[PDB]
């Protein structure tokens, strides 16, 4: 029933980002907290549609974003963020408690350069607001219409007819 | 519905099969039981793994639980069984009749 | 690499539990003003050499009217267990890194009995059928306290998981966080292994000499990693590795000093001693480590 | 046993059939059928005996195997949809296997040969607790999930076990093995009706409570398990035989008593749907549990047997114990046919 | 009083075990409702974030929604630093 | 029967794990969460009769998602026809079938 | 699959090594020449079973901590133990626990 | 007697006030781990959202290739009434890729230990 | 792909059922059980339920068919059913089982006195007399 309906590899086709894993969460914090805005449209989007098909622009969007932070790191700080990255990689874990010392290094490094503030606690996980002009979409389950409801009837209760009219019982 | 269901449904009747046969040794008929309890507990937890329904995980435990009593429960019965007779055989329990 | 790390995990162990008969013998001749095993080799060192030569071409007395298959299995099932548990261990990286592995300790545990059932079963001797059954009663008696007790401790470690129990332990051991617990679960290990007070009781004999005594270490280690914490540099694990060993060789030691210092109970006594005076303690303990750290806010982080 | 301890027991097994009766969700209702299976078996073992115990395991190997059907058409109905609320079965083998189930739990035919067995080897008051207190959870379920299961396999257990029930009361000698038949036939009679009209079902259930409780009450008064030692009891107490043979008549089915008010009913019912051979033949069938009805009254109170001479001893000393509602219970067992309509109640 | 004191000095002999067990139930039944951290450790773990936290569409008429992390508004976690 | 003593008091003592969808630990989503909650909506006070006969669409659509076995059909005859092929020979696998692909992130 | 490895590398070694140590002393050859069923044992049985099954109903706390709900949980962790510890007050008053 | 028990209940308050302060540590170092998380996050979803969407493009290119010549095929058919976006199996993406990344995909973080 | 795997268990725990089945020997019978379920719990541990699977193999094993073992003494196709995203940074079956506590109060309740009724049931049916 129906044709399910695919963008052309054309439409997937973007500059990925090649950093590993842990060169990512060397510089989460910082990139979270400059990137925010096109991640939080993205990710709204995501949620509102409920479907891949309908978002692929706004991942375009993110992976521009966050090229374009990794290129301003490279530009600025890419010596104290070498270090980070090679010693949050070494450990097995990625703990960030390990070499507290190279990243109080790098954060002071790049708010030195490019004025950036380290997100304190509790800041990253804050649920925040979207200003987007899509259209809120109307019916995004794609649902049918719901049946009708039964009748329902109302009215005030009289005596029963005749009482039970069970056989030969007249009450 | 792939093979494994239908394998565990398999084993879940050779086991019922095996306990309503009846040879001898009580024992037996227990841990025929206890088999056909095994099935169900790996194809409950089959079931409610694969669809993700988080809040039946606590419904394995609580059969196993459940039913390991009734095990104990049966297993207390045969002894007193074996202890008016001296041995569990099944024949032994016909004075009541129909 | 995988099968180097598996023989190199195995052979030391079984290395380990040839050498322990030595050590255990001059310890206990030390302890009783004489001296152990030193003729074989320089200082006796090569008695367990010897001693296996001897007991591997001894003829076996099979009884030749009971289930040879049993009787076959059992040893395969106690050095099966007995080796297999040692790989969840971290020292301090784990052979194998398992989600649940105090899950898995306790599994393998409460499986070790069958070896001690069936070997009772298949003696064909009613005296010896007799004893089996005191051991595994005693055996499962004890590690229900045993996994009471695990559970309470693990509960401000956050998980199952063994590697953890390194980073809970970084700034202090756990002996200080619950001491009580932690000698009821040595005498529980004491106990469990069938060891003095608790030991009422060629190839084969061998086989199960040997699992006993691995069990003896692993049993050992795992009260060195739960209750007596080492510091764990990620670059030199050999201050870990080296401090784990030391503690499990000092516990091993207090096995055998035990042994050497003190009376047998009896049986209906350590029944009385576990059924009414661990297992009320353990459930009170239990209930103060489910409170404690919702009283004093200091839930342990994984979940 | 320690009377806290039965007690305790008790609350209990009322506690698992309160459970299933009261809960929405299979897990829960397998959890009571369970919880009341675990509290009855020290209830048949009170008076300790070889016999109790033969029946105790017989029934616990009965209801266990029923627990484990149940549990298994709970994980195919919930494998086929995703549903845990006990409603419409979703599946024809998952109804099927828990229909079974049900039966075996219940005792219709065939599932019915350990009534008679656990019945006989178990004593009058465990008897009637199991008798009349254990069909309350197995009719309930049977009535919450009436509009799914397959009328053909119903109508065909309840048939046997009507037969089944009429032809085994006539040879039995034994009270107890004559209740346990006088059971599998009611039982017959009430599932019958669940296709069309759960409200018969429960009024049925209702009836069948009140004789059986009348009938096993009076049996405890004058402690008689056999057939002659029933026939000794006009000698001591004539009140309570003949109170017997009019409830003994009201259990066959006889008006203008109240036992003629259930078969009537349920015929009127399957009256309507168009089905005329089957109320006819289940009629014809109960004439028979009318038949060995009249032999034990015949028996008891209608013709006077030979007495024994240490009964004078007997005359001289009254019942100590006086069971209360009894006389409520046979009232309620004998003359309440006028009030008929009073079903509308949906009791 | 005088019964009840005599009761436990004569079970604090010949049976400690018994006495110390009942005494540690009954300390980690009562205390918990009295220790002024639970609620403590009740909003650490409301604090933990296991979920992303899915952004809401502006509207205009949301003041207390920061638009930024780094914003003033929304919860807090300096209570927990300075724990 | 049902003595529905929850509704009477709203004590909620096992309504919470009677469907996939209702208030999981975590925000956790069931596989089946959107078909479930469609045909909860089409049937809910409707009654049985109606609800079986009018809303059967979504239930047909529930029990896919629950057991896949069109899919599995389906899979399993391109699958067929496939191997019928490339025993043949008029059929040869892309490289990205073959493992030759350039994998993305 | 690397556990499965380990323990058919435990389980094989063991194997090879019982029967190396059964069959070397068997290439020389040589001469080559009940009732009672006490109750205590089948108590003791069942009642570890039954605390099996309770401390299989309290072995998921380390997770049940986090759940935002600390003074329901902590209630039913009690309750349980409570049960527990009130089902082996029982044993032992009623001579349940005796040789 | 009394000096052994305030010198054990001297030792279990100073373990208990030390676990408090380790543990109060590791809740924070665990919330800030799940902000770098929760931070990184958005990249991963739509990079998944891109490798989802080829291997069913792909999939169904081939399919469009296999299925030319049975005679009532309709080369990608929902099987699904609705018309909403549904999440595919594993096999709906691995289903014609070779062997060994039908394993990995499947298996690899049950395996891996 | 391992030879379907998944089938490869159920075949060996189906053979299992089969050779228990037959009732031979008691202890035999038991000893087909324990590889029933072993077999059982790897398919279980295969399929993702870690907790599940050790659990059986910690309490059915080591506690409930050794309770067995002494009492007899004493006398005389797969692959594609399975998930496309994450877990998140948890298990799943872990937080379901452990809602035990948060969510499942009834639950608790019921288990809980039921166990209790066991002990009782237990302790009235071995007093004997
Ligand atoms: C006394 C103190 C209080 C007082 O004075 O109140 C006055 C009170 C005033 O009430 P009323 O509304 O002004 O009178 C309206 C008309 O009477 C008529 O009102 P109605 O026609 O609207 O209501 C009558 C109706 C509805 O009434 C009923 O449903 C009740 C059915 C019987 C009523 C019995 C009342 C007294 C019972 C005494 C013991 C009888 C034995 O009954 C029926 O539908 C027909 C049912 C016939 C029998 C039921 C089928 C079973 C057959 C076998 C019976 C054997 C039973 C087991 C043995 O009347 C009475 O209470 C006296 C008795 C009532 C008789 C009327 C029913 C006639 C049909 C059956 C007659 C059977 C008579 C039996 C002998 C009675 C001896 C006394
Ligand atoms: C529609 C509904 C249909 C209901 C189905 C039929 C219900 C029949 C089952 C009720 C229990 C059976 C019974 O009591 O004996 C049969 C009884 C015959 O009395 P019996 O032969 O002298 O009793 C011999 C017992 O074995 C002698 O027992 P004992 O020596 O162990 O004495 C202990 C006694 C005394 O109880 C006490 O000691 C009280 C202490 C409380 C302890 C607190 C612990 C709680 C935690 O407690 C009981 O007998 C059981 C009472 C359970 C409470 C039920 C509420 O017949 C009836 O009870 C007929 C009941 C009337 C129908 C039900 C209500 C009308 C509708
Ligand atoms: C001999 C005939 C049987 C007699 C039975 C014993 C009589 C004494 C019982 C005392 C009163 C019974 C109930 C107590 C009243 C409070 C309970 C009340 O709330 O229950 C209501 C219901 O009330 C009872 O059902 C009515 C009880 C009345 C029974 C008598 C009817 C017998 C008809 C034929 C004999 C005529 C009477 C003879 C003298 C008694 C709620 O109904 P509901 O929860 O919404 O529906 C549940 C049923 N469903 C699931 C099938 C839909
Ligand atoms: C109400 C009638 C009382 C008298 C009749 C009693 C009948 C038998 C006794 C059993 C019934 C007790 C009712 C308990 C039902 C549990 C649900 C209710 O209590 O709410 C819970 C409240 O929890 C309470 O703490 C329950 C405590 C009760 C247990 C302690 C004693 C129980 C004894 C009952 C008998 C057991 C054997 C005898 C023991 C002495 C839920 O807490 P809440 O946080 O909102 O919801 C969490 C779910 N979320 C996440 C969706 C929000
Ligand atoms: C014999 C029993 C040995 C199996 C115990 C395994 C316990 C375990 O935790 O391993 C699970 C492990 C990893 O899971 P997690 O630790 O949760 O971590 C996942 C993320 N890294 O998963 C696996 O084991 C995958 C392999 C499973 C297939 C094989 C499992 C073993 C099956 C043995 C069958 C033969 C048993 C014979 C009966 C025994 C008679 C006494
Ligand atoms: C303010 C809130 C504080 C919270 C409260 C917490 C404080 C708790 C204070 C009390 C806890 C003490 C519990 C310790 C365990 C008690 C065990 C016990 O009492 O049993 C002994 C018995 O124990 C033994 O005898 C076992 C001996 C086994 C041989 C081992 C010898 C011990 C020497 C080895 C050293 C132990 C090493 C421990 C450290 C291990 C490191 C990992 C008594 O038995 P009976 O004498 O028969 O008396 C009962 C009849 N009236
Ligand atoms: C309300 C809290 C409950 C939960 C906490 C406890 C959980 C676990 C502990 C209890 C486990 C089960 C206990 C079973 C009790 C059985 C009692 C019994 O029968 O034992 C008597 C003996 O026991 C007694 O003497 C009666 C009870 C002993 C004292 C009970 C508690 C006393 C008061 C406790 C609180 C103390 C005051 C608080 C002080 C706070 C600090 C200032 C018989 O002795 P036997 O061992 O059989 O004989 C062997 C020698 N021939």
């Amino acid at each position: 029933p129906g044709i399910v309906e695919l963008p052309t590899l054309e439409d997937l086709k973007v500059q990925e980002v090649k950093v590993s894993s842990s060169v990512l969460k060397a510089a989460a914090h910082h990139y979270g907290a400059q990137c925010d805005k096109p991640n939080k449209e993205f990710m709204l989007c995501r949620w509102e549609e409920k479907d891949p098909r309908r978002c692929l622009e706004e991942g375009k969007l993110v992976n521009q974003c966050a090229l374009d932070f990794f290129r301003q790191i490279k530009r600025h700080c890419a010596e104290p963020f070498t270090e980070y990255w090679t010693c949050i990689d070494y450990s097995g874990l990625q703990l960030f408690r390990h070499c507290r010392k190279q990243q109080a290094k790098f954060d002071e490094c790049v708010l030195d350069k490019l004025g950036w503030v380290r997100p304190d606690l509790g800041e990253l996980s804050k649920v925040t607001k979207v200003k987007t002009d899509r259209p809120l979409p109307e019916n995004p389950y794609h649902s049918r219409a719901r049946p009708e409801p039964n009748p329902e009837a109302e009215g005030d209760l009289k005596p029963a007819k005749h009482g039970s009219r069970l056989f030969f019982w007249t009450m | 519905m792939p093979l494994v269901y239908m394998n565990i449904i398999m084993a879940f009747a050779i086991a019922l099969a095996g306990l309503l046969m009846y040879r001898s040794h009580l024992m037996s008929s227990l841990l025929c039981l206890e088999g056909m309890m095994l099935s169900l507990f790996i194809m409950s937890t089959l079931i409610i793994l694969n669809t993700h329904f988080t809040l039946a995980n606590m419904m394995p435990i609580i059969l196993l639980v459940f039913a390991a009593c009734e095990a104990a429960l049966g297993l207390s019965l045969l002894v007193m069984v074996s202890n008016t007779y001296g041995t569990d055989y099944v024949q032994n329990l016909n004075l009541l009749q129909c | 690499m995988f099968m180097i790390n598996i023989l190199s995990l195995i052979i030391p162990i079984l290395l380990a539990v040839a050498f322990l008969t030595l050590v255990e013998r001059k310890v206990l001749g030390y302890m009783q003003l004489r001296k152990g095993p030193n003729v074989v080799g320089p200082y006796g060192l090569l008695q367990p050499i010897a001693d296996a030569l001897k007991l591997f071409t001894k003829e076996p007395l099979r009884p030749a009217t009971s289930s040879i298959s049993m009787f076959i299995i059992a040893p395969i099932l106690a050095l099966s267990l007995a080796l297999t548990m040692w790989v969840p261990l971290p020292m301090p990286y784990p052979l194998i890194n398992m989600n649940l592995g105090v899950l898995f300790m306790l599994a393998m545990s409460s499986l070790a009995v069958y070896s001690i059932l069936w070997s009772g079963w298949a003696s064909n001797s009613k005296y010896a059928l007799i004893g089996a059954l005191r051991a595994v009663a005693q055996t499962i008696s004890y590690e229900v306290t045993l996994a009471i007790i695990l559970l309470s401790v693990l509960l401000m470690n956050g998980s199952y998981t063994l590697s953890t129990l390194i980073t809970t332990q970084e700034h202090i051991w756990m002996i200080f966080t619950s001491w009580p617990l932690a000698m009821m679960w040595f005498i529980s290990t004491l106990a469990e292994t069938n060891r003095a007070p608790f030991d009422l009781t060629a190839g084969p004999f061998a086989m199960f000499f040997m699992a006993e005594y691995a069990n003896i270490i692993m049993m050992n280690a795992f009260t060195a990693i739960l209750f007596l914490g080492a510091s764990h540099d990620p670059h030199t694990p050999e201050l870990y590795t080296i401090n784990f060993v030391l503690k499990t060789l000092a516990l091993t030691i207090t096995f055998l000093w035990i042994r050497a210092s003190y009376p047998r109970f009896r049986y209906d006594q350590l029944m009385h001693l576990l059924w009414k005076s661990f297992l009320p303690l353990t459930l009170a303990l239990c209930m103060w480590h489910i409170s404690l750290p919702i009283m004093t806010a200091s839930i342990p982080p994984q979940s | 046993m320690n009377p806290i301890i039965y007690t305790t027991l008790i609350m209990t097994v009322m506690s698992g059939t309160m459970l299933v009766m009261i809960s929405s969700h299979w897990l829960l209702i397998w959890i009571g059928f369970e919880m009341n299976l675990l509290a009855m078996i020290p209830v048949l073992m009170k008076n300790f005996n070889p016999r109790a115990t033969e029946a105790a395991t017989k029934y616990f190997l009965t209801q266990a195997t029923a627990s484990m059907m149940l549990m298994m058409a709970i994980i195919i109905n919930l494998l086929y949809s995703g549903q845990w609320t006990i409603t419409k079965m979703f599946n024809p083998v998952a109804m099927t296997m828990m229909t079974m189930a049900l039966a075996m739990k219940l005792g219709l035919s065939p599932f019915h040969f350990w009534v008679p067995e656990v019945t006989q080897g178990i004593s009058l008051q465990a008897g009637l607790l199991l008798l009349t207190w254990q069909k309350l959870a197995p009719l309930s379920v049977l009535c919450q999930i009436s509009q799914s299961i397959n009328p053909n396999l119903m109508l065909t257990m309840a048939m046997l076990s009507i037969l089944i029930g009429g032809w085994g009361g006539l040879n039995q000698t034994q009270l107890r093995k004559i209740m346990a038949y006088s059971s599998i036939a009611h039982m017959g009679w009430m599932t019958a009706v669940l296709p069309y009209n759960t409200t018969m079902t429960i009024l049925n259930l209702l009836i069948y409570i009140t004789m059986t409780l009348a009938m096993f009450m009076l049996l405890i008064h004058s402690s008689a398990t056999t057939t002659l030692s029933l026939s000794h009891t006009w000698n001591k107490m004539p009140v309570i035989t003949s109170l017997m043979m009019v409830t003994l008549l009201s259990m066959g089915g006889l008006p203008p008593l109240s036992g003629f008010m259930p078969k009537w009913m349920i015929i009127q019912e399957m009256t309507k749907n168009e089905s005329i051979i089957m109320p006819t033949l289940m009629a014809m069938t109960a004439l028979l549990n009318l038949y060995f009805y009249m032999r034990l009254a015949y028996s008891s109170s209608l013709t006077m047997f030979p007495s024994t001479n240490n009964m004078k001893m007997k005359w001289q000393f009254e019942h100590t114990k006086q069971m209360k509602l009894l006389p409520t219970m046979i009232v309620l067992s004998t003359l309440v046919l006028p009030m008929t309509p009073a079903l509308s109640s949906l009791n | 009083a005088g019964r009840i004191a005599s009761f436990l000095k004569n079970a604090w002999a010949k049976e400690p075990v018994l006495v110390a067990s009942f005494a540690i139930g009954g300390l980690a039944i009562i205390l918990p409702s009295l220790s002024p951290y639970t609620n403590y450790a009740i909003r650490i773990n409301r604090a933990t974030p296991y979920n992303y936290p899915v952004p809401l569409r502006d509207d205009g008429n949301m003041p207390d929604v920061p638009s930024h992390p780094q914003d003033p508004q929304g919860p807090s976690l300096e209570w927990l630093k300075n724990l | 029967p049902f003595f529905d003593v929850q509704k009477r008091l709203g004590l909620d003592l096992d309504r919470w794990m009677t469907i996939q969808s209702a208030e999981q630990p975590h925000k956790i989503p069931g596989r089946c969460h959107a078909f479930e909650k469609e045909w909860i909506e089409c049937a809910h006070g409707i009654g049985g009769i109606r609800a079986e006969k009018e809303c059967k669409i979504e239930f047909d659509d529930f029990v896919e998602c629950l057991l896949r076995q069109k899919t599995m059909k389906r899979l399993s005859a391109i699958k067929r026809q496939r191997d019928k092929l490339i025993k043949e020979g008029k059929y040869t696998p892309p490289p990205h079938h073959l493992g030759k692909e350039d994998p993305r992130p | 699959m690397n556990i499965m490895l380990t323990l058919l590398t435990n389980v094989t070694l063991a194997s090879l090594l019982v029967l190396i140590a059964f069959w070397l002393p068997q290439l020389n050859a040589y001469s080559e020449k009940r009732l009672p069923f006490s109750m205590k044992f089948f108590l003791v049985a069942i009642t570890f079973l039954l605390f099996d099954l309770e401390i299989a109903l309290l072995l998921p706390l380390p997770w049940a901590s986090q759940t935002n709900n600390l003074k329901t949980m902590l209630t039913m962790a009690l309750f349980l133990l409570i049960l527990l510890a009130a089902s082996l007050a029982y044993e032992w008053t009623q001579k349940g626990l005796e040789w | 007697g009394y000096s052994m028990f305030a010198v054990g209940i001297g030792t279990l308050l100073f373990g208990y006030w030390s676990m408090m302060k380790w543990n109060r540590e590791r809740r924070r170092l665990q919330i800030e781990d799940f902000e770098a998380r929760i931070a990184l996050m958005p990249l991963f979803q739509a990079e998944k959202d891109r490798r989802v969407l080829q291997m069913l493009r792909e999939n169904l290119e081939e399919e469009a290739i296999i299925m030319k010549d049975v005679p009532d095929w309709k080369v990608g058919e929902s099987v699904f009434h609705t018309t909403r976006w549904v999440t595919p199996m594993m096999g709906e993406l691995y289903g014609l890729r070779t062997n060994e990344e039908i394993l990995s995909a499947t298996y690899g973080f049950i395996w891996y230990t | 792909m391992t030879m379907y795997i998944a089938f490869i268990l159920s075949t060996i725990f189906v053979i299992g059922f089969v050779g228990f089945s037959s009732k031979p020997s008691p202890i035999y019978g038991g000893l087909g059980l324990i590889v029933s379920g072993g077999v059982g719990c790897g398919i279980v541990l295969n399929f993702g339920g870690s907790f599940l699977g050790l659990m059986v193999f910690l309490i059915y094993l080591g506690g409930m068919l050794v309770v067995f073992g002494y009492t007899t003494a004493m006398a005389t196709g797969d692959w594609v059913i399975y998930d496309t995203g994450d877990s998140g940074f948890f298990s799943e079956e872990a937080m379901g089982i452990a809602a035990l506590y948060s969510y499942g109060t009834w639950l608790v309740i019921v288990t809980g006195w039921s166990l209790l009724i066991g002990v009782v049931v237990i302790m009235e049916i071995t007093r004997g007399n």
